[PDB]
């Protein structure tokens, strides 16, 4: 159907380059102006760059002028963003965006957006988490602290998945070290502390780190 | 001084 | 052109008429668009040219205004309309700038947090750092103040918080605050307290432990 599919995102060191791609299908891509728009973690939307339908004009946000170049392949129906001199501040989801068609002298709103591709810029080294119990002392709370890992994501389950009700796995916070940290918690009937065993299963695929930690009172 | 907001479509 | 949205959050129920406000720092005529975005997903255009309903968008969405003052109205909130809404200008010689969003969250009755405190684990202590975590569980509304006290000394700059998204079953939030100290600094003091102020609590609640006890 009518879609935009971005790719090319990943984790990259500062100073390096990365090329994003956006494959368009279902419409006459070579008649549309196209944009890149980005969204930093927890933030709002920020325009990045525009390219005319025929590549004849291009404009760029202050923060990317001289570093990024937008281009298009009107035979393969693909949009590109060449990102050079990457810096931590470029960490964001990047969306390719189609402008609503208009007649006349003026451009229009953004009527079609891709799913986005995530660029993370960091000098941190890949590293699995340390996993520590959050020990429980008529409802009891317990959990696992998942500390000092890079890059995102980790996945946390409880009892191999047999425990889902009452579980809250918090969004990661990025520490000043450049490493992430999160906690997963669950509330359980305090009478079940002795009777049931509680194990958190942390998996960090970037580092092939898998930890199963038993949390006891 | 071209308007970046001008129509970018065919 | 800077776009300013208000309110930054509102609480509403299914069936409610909701109206969001967008202001431009200078006139943008009618070159104004509204978008909906849900967590982890891309924005979807709702309204363009300030009052034109985008193709295929439900008719409960409408937009009004021109110049510097704009509104978006949902005539009757549906269960899938809880999201963040952005306005955006595309005025001549003005590039493209977005407001910071208005989050439409689910209203429910007040729910005071359950508060738990977790001392550093012995395993982490051997590594030279102490993480102390305060957990606020299943509360509403999201506004909460969490203060770390160490031997009655208010802490600043050494903690971080994380909040969940509104729970799909009970429409509550949960929050963690983690105080991070070196092993050496931890052992310098005895009393560690988390103090929680929330409108569901008549007085602030303090949960504490004595180091080692």
């Amino acid at each position: 159907q009518v879609q935009l599919v971005e790719s090319g995102g990943g984790v990259v060191q500062p100073g390096r380059s990365l090329r994003l791609s956006c494959a368009a299908s279902g419409f006459t891509f070579n008649t549309y102006g196209m944009h890149w728009v980005r969204q930093a973690p927890g933030k709002g939307l920020e325009w990045v760059a525009i390219i005319w339908y025929d590549g004849s004009q291009k404009y760029y946000a202050d923060s990317v002028q001289g570093r990024f170049t937008i281009s298009r392949d009107n035979h393969k129906n693909t949009l590109y963003l060449q990102m050079n001199s990457l810096r931590a501040e470029d960490t964001a989801v990047y969306f390719c965006v189609r402008v609503r068609f208009s007649v006349g002298p003026h451009g229009s709103a953004f009527d079609l957006w891709g799913q986005g591709t995530m660029v993370t810029v960091s000098s941190a080294s890949t590293k699995g988490p340390s996993v520590f119990p959050l020990a429980p002392s008529g409802t009891a709370a317990l959990g696992c602290l998942v500390k000092d890992y890079f890059p995102e994501p980790v996945t946390v389950s409880w009892n191999s998945g047999a425990l889902t009700s009452g579980v809250h796995t918090f969004p990661a916070v990025l520490q000043s070290s450049g490493l992430y940290s999160l906690s997963s918690v669950v509330t359980v009937p305090s009478s079940s502390l002795g009777t049931q065993t509680y194990i958190c299963n942390v998996n960090h695929k970037p580092s092939n780190t898998k930890v199963d930690k038993k949390v006891e009172p | 001084n071209p308007d970046p907001n001008a129509n970018p479509n065919v | 052109v800077q776009m300013t949205q208000s309110p930054s959050t509102l609480s509403a129920s299914v069936g409610d008429r909701v109206t969001l406000t967008c202001r431009a720092s200078q006139s943008i005529s009618s070159w104004l668009a509204w978008y909906q975005q849900k967590p982890g997903k891309a924005p979807k255009l709702l309204i363009y040219d300030a009052s034109s309903l985008e193709s295929g968008v439900p008719s409960r969405f409408s937009g009004s205004g021109s110049g510097t003052e704009f509104t978006l109205t949902i005539s009757s909130l549906q269960p899938d309309d809880f999201a963040t809404y952005y306005c955006q200008q595309y005025n001549s010689y003005s590039f493209w700038t977005f407001g910071q969003g208005t989050k439409v969250e689910i209203k429910r009755t007040v729910a005071a947090p359950s508060v738990f405190i977790f001392p550093p684990s012995d395993e982490q202590l051997k590594s030279g750092t102490a993480s102390v975590v305060c957990l606020l569980n299943n509360f509403y509304p999201r506004e909460a103040k969490v203060q770390w006290k160490v031997d009655n000394a208010l802490q600043s700059g050494n903690s971080q918080e994380s909040v969940t998204e509104q729970d799909s079953k009970d429409s509550t939030y949960s929050l963690s605050s983690t105080l991070t100290l070196s092993k050496a600094d931890y052992e310098k003091h005895k009393v560690y307290a988390c103090e929680v102020t929330h409108q569901g609590l008549s007085s602030p609640v303090t949960k504490s432990f004595n180091r080692g006890e």
